[PDB]
RNA sequence: GAGGCCCGCCGCGGUGCUGACGCGCAGAUCGCUCGUCGGAGCCGGGCAUGGGGGCGAAAGACUCAUCGAACCGCCUGGUAG
RNA sequence: UCCGCGCCCCGGAGGACUGAGGGGGAGACGGGUUCCGCGGCGCCUGCAUCUGGCCGCGGGUGACUCGGGCCUAAGCGGCGGGUGAAGACCGGGAAGGGGCGCCCGCCCGUCGAACGGGGAGCCGGCGGAGACUCCGGCAGGCGCGGCCCCCGCGGAGACGCCCGCCCCCCGGCGACGCGCACGGGGACCGCGGCGGGCGGCGCCCCGGCCCGCGAACGCCCCGCAGCCCCCGGACGCCUUGCGCGGAGAGGGGGGCCCGGGGGCGGACCGCGCGUCCCCGGCCGCCCCUGAAAAGCCGGGGGGCGCCGGCCGCGCGCCGUACCGACCGCAGCAGGACUCCGGGGUCAGCAGCCUCUAGCGCGGGAGCGAACGCGGCUCAGGGAAGUCGGCAAGCCGGCUCCGUAACCUCGGGAAAAGGAGUGGCUCUGACGGCGCCGGGUCAGAACUGGAACGGACGCGGGGAUCCCGACUGUUUACUAGAAAC
């Protein structure tokens, strides 16, 4: 893992990149009313990459 | 370790090893070997004894005489 | 680093070869016997111990202007 | 009180080539440095004997003074073994001579 | 000294194991195979088995092929004798 | 049933021959212009040991007659060869222990090893550790020579196949006991996965056709016909006769 | 200073208590007591071998909690007096 | 545990624990932001929380020298083609490489290893988070240019000395097993002394504790063993064990290599016993013989002109945080590869205590019922208990006696069975001599509720009979066996 790729960090800073809630200002725009992104992942329940 | 060497903590109770573990019966061997072999040698060059008696006496310091 | 070949050397080097500064530090931590040429060149760090203040001096004397000299 | 240190090589395997000599550093600290598995110098082609003259450093560090020795056949030979090539070799010519004549 | 007083000379370190037969064989074997044999060129009795069927003189410093644990077996002493006398024979 | 272990070992997959750290193929010198007329003089640079063979193999150094260099030739070494011998590979060859020469050229009674079973073949019988043929006979007319194979058959091969004079080297390599079961698996390890053996009447009824029942016992006669199916033939395949005799 | 030698640490196994546990700490763990501990040894990485096949110091064992024939999808909402 | 906002948080004081095969410091892999700072407790933190690996916000991984990349390994892929209904599978025999005039030339791996091989890095500092990467010094490697210079000498020899390149040939280095010993260094350790800083002190104390630093590299000098040279011609020379010598010993003088030591530059003084790591010369071992290549460098022959020195510059690509955070549904007595390893007692890296470093686990209070689990002791008897000594207990360290049948003569054997063991005060031994440095082996008195392996660690033994010779292997998760 410390000797990783660049093809593996790449792919894996994409999902850091994109672990991210929904900004309110966008739930305030969409009357989204659900908040929740649901496609964040918590790395201790998660196993990207399986 | 100042009546250690005395004499004040080394009986049979107090040892837990074997006398070749405590002190091996071989390092006892080079030493003497080496203190004969030196002792014989210097007198050799020194001339006090002859090549052949250093001979005769080199075979018997290596026979435990 | 190197012990420049007494000031024979040194001075062959201060006088063409890179000789970017030279040191005198003398008194190096108050101690006696102690002036200590530090010739920097490109290739390596040079110096020489001198016995006495005055024999620095001789060597220090012909130092070139363009030489630069810091003292310690 | 403790003086235990920590790996200066990638991986802790401790391999051939990850051998560490501990020094004390002018900061009061031991230091793994490196351990470099020293060369070997040339050996006679013929016979197995080391080449004498020739330091153990890896040939492309040495000096080409260094890495020769001043004799016909000098890194490949040993002296006996030239000289007993050189021996050979004339003889050989002698005899065949001898069978002409 | 005679620390084993039976053929137990080289085979001591088999222990109580492996039956007297083996032991037996193993004392011959073994006996030839650590034995220093006479270089045909040293004249010196130096030569010592690397492997099974090399034999190098520690002196002389030339390696001979040999039997597995004899620097020179039966069948080949014979063998030369029968080639030298042919050998002679056809010239 | 379940393939047995003969099935299992013809295509290789772990039963492969362990050929890491082996020399080369040892082989006779190939037969040249030079070889067929005249002799080629080569040197024992070295005699070594073949991971696998028990007899001690042979570093030989040929000139190079096709060019400039100096060839090297791996040769089963006969036993009283030494570094630094001269061995003549040749028609026109001495008859000196390790020289090569065709069989007709090789006198009748003469220990010969590494013979060819065909001319140019470079090396096929006689390769074994202490193993040699002799010559028996010569039929100039049929140019053909007979000679005795180790095991006794005699073979009738070319005059023209070439042959190293001599018995080859680890001689008495089989008299001492392997003694212990590690010394097996220390052999075996440098020649392939064919040890340690189970026996198939330990086996259970789909590893083999001994396989197993409430005793272990054979079953049905060992003797197999030579007809056997692949996975049938497994005990004493065509057996002339079987039991211990006299002679 | 020899040994598929002995005692014994780690290691690697797993004997007995048929101990604890048995809604577990744990879909096999725990504690003692043990077998061995220079060797047919132990351990990592890479690689090879594939399903009636493999591999097996053989127990029908093992092949990803699955083996007297793995697993996944389909034929298949198989057929059942 | 006490006090301090007082929370299980943090700070101080205590009392402890993990106990150098660590509850320590670090990596490989796997996770993929868990890392850092700030705020927060709604989720989670199986009790709590003001805590956090949780939540929000903002940041964080810097390399010519470390690793990848490159080389080859087991292997795998490729190949005019060869098959197969194909999908695909199989593979050397096939006009297989380059410029200009030529010449030389059978035939694939820019596959495969962050442990194997490889050109070269050290010190000191700095940050909230990183460092062989930054920064300051000091060096080494490999190339690109300018300028200058210029094509071998010395020796009796082994060597020495600053030295050319290309082709083709030959060789070397890369390059190698395991072991018991023995030697030499480094680190560590301990002992004194001196210098600096403490703590305790009822009595003693120059008796306790803490600190006292020196890297890569560059010159010069040494360096055992080994290997050679020159004279010369022999019972000697030597190890721990060996080994060695008319194919040349000893002796005398030399040469080479030696992962090392010193001196200076970079930039406190002495001594000892061990431990650990490297290294050396051996000796043993094998039906076991312990990789390869890239690269680099000699040598022979031909060609042919280099060579150096000095001074500048350059060095691209990717990895680089953290892990008690991995995998088992989980913040699970389960697994999971290494590296480095202080003191006392000890034969010990065992057990038991400790320095450093880390740090008090899905919570706490009472009470002291049965019963259970983990232990402890038991009068007299001593297996009468039970399927069966199951379980428990006896035994055990060391020294000195003593030791049977049987045996494959190696064993049995630690057979069996006795006796001693502490503390003090000495006395010899043994190398050490300018006498200085050892800590073991004996022997002796005097002691003491009739104690002493005082904890710890640590065989109960014998007589047979049946199997299987043996060491090994086996049913992961009910059979370790007489089975294999």
């Amino acid at each position: 893992t410390a000797n990783k790729t660049l093809s593996r960090k790449l792919r894996l800073a994409k999902k850091t990149k994109t672990n991210k809630n929904i900004p309110r200002w966008v739930i305030a725009k969409d009357h989204l009313k659900k908040t929740w992104n649901y496609k964040r992942h918590h790395w201790r329940r998660s196993h990207l990459k399986l | 370790h100042a009546a250690k060497r005395l004499g004040r903590h080394s009986g049979h109770g107090k040892r837990r090893g074997t006398r070749e573990a405590r002190m091996p019966s071989k390092t006892l061997w080079i030493q003497r070997q080496r203190v004969l072999r030196r002792l014989l040698s210097r007198y050799r060059d020194d001339e006090k004894i002859d090549r052949h008696l250093y001979e005769t006496l080199y075979a018997k310091a290596k026979g435990n005489m | 680093p190197n012990t420049i070949t007494e000031e024979n050397l040194m001075k062959m080097i201060a006088d063409g070869r890179g000789k970017k500064l030279v040191v005198k530090s003398c008194s190096k931590g108050r101690l006696q016997g102690k002036v200590k040429l530090k010739l920097r060149t490109a290739k390596y760090l040079y110096t020489l111990t001198v016995p006495n203040a005055d024999d620095a001096k001789s060597i220090v004397k012909g130092c070139k202007d363009k030489v630069e000299v810091q003292y310690v | 009180a403790d003086c235990r240190v920590t790996c200066r090589f990638h991986s802790t395997y401790r391999t051939r080539s990850k051998i560490v000599r501990y020094k004390r550093t002018p900061g009061n600290r031991l230091t793994s440095l490196r351990v470099k598995k020293l060369p070997n110098a040339p050996h006679c082609a013929e016979t197995g004997k080391q080449i004498h003259g020739i330091p153990r450093v890896i040939p492309q560090h040495l000096t080409r003074q260094q890495r020769k020795v001043s004799r016909p056949y000098g890194g490949k030979l040993c002296g006996s073994a030239l000289r007993a090539h050189i021996l050979e070799s004339f003889l050989n010519e002698e005899n065949q001579a001898l069978r002409e004549i | 000294m005679a620390k084993r007083t039976k053929k137990v000379g080289l085979t001591g370190k088999y222990g109580t194991r492996y039956g007297r037969a083996a032991r037996k064989q193993l004392l011959k074997i073994e006996t030839s195979q650590k034995a220093k044999y006479t270089c045909p060129f040293c004249a010196k009795d130096k030569v010592r088995r690397t492997a099974c069927g090399i034999w190098t003189c520690r002196s002389c410093s030339k390696t001979m092929a040999g039997g597995a644990y004899s620097l020179h077996t039966e069948p080949a002493n014979a063998a030369r004798a029968t080639i030298r006398r042919l050998r002679l024979a056809r010239e | 049933g379940r393939r047995i272990r003969v099935q299992r070992k013809g295509a290789g997959s772990v039963f492969r021959a362990h050929v890491a750290r082996r020399l080369g193929a040892a082989k006779l010198r190939a037969n040249d212009f030079a070889e067929r007329t005249g002799s080629v003089r080569g040197v024992v640079k070295a005699i070594l040991h073949d991971r696998g063979r028990g007899a001690p193999l042979a570093r030989v150094q040929f000139p190079n007659m096709r060019g400039e260099g100096r060839v090297n030739e791996l040769f089963i070494a006969p036993e009283g060869m030494y570094t630094g011998q001269e061995v003549f590979s040749g028609n026109k060859a001495t008859l000196h222990i390790g020289n090569i020469l065709p069989v007709g050229n090789i006198p009748e009674g003469t220990y010969v090893c590494n013979v060819e079973e065909k001319p140019m073949d470079r090396g096929c019988l006689a390769r074994a550790s202490g193993t040699y043929c002799l010559v028996v006979a010569h039929n100039m007319e049929t140019n053909k020579t007979r000679i005795r194979l180790p095991s006794g058959q005699k073979k009738l091969i070319s005059s023209k196949a070439r042959a190293m004079i001599g018995l080859v080297a680890g001689g008495g390599r089989t008299d001492k006991p392997l003694l212990k079961a590690g010394n097996a698996y220390h052999k075996y390890k440098a020649k392939r996965n064919c040890w340690p053996v189970v026996r198939g009447v330990a086996m259970n009824p789909v590893d083999h056709p001994h396989g197993g029942g409430n005793h272990q016992h054979i079953g049905v006669s060992s003797c197999v016909p030579r007809n056997a199916v692949p996975g049938q033939k497994v005990g004493l395949i065509a057996a002339r006769r079987t039991g211990c005799s006299g002679g």
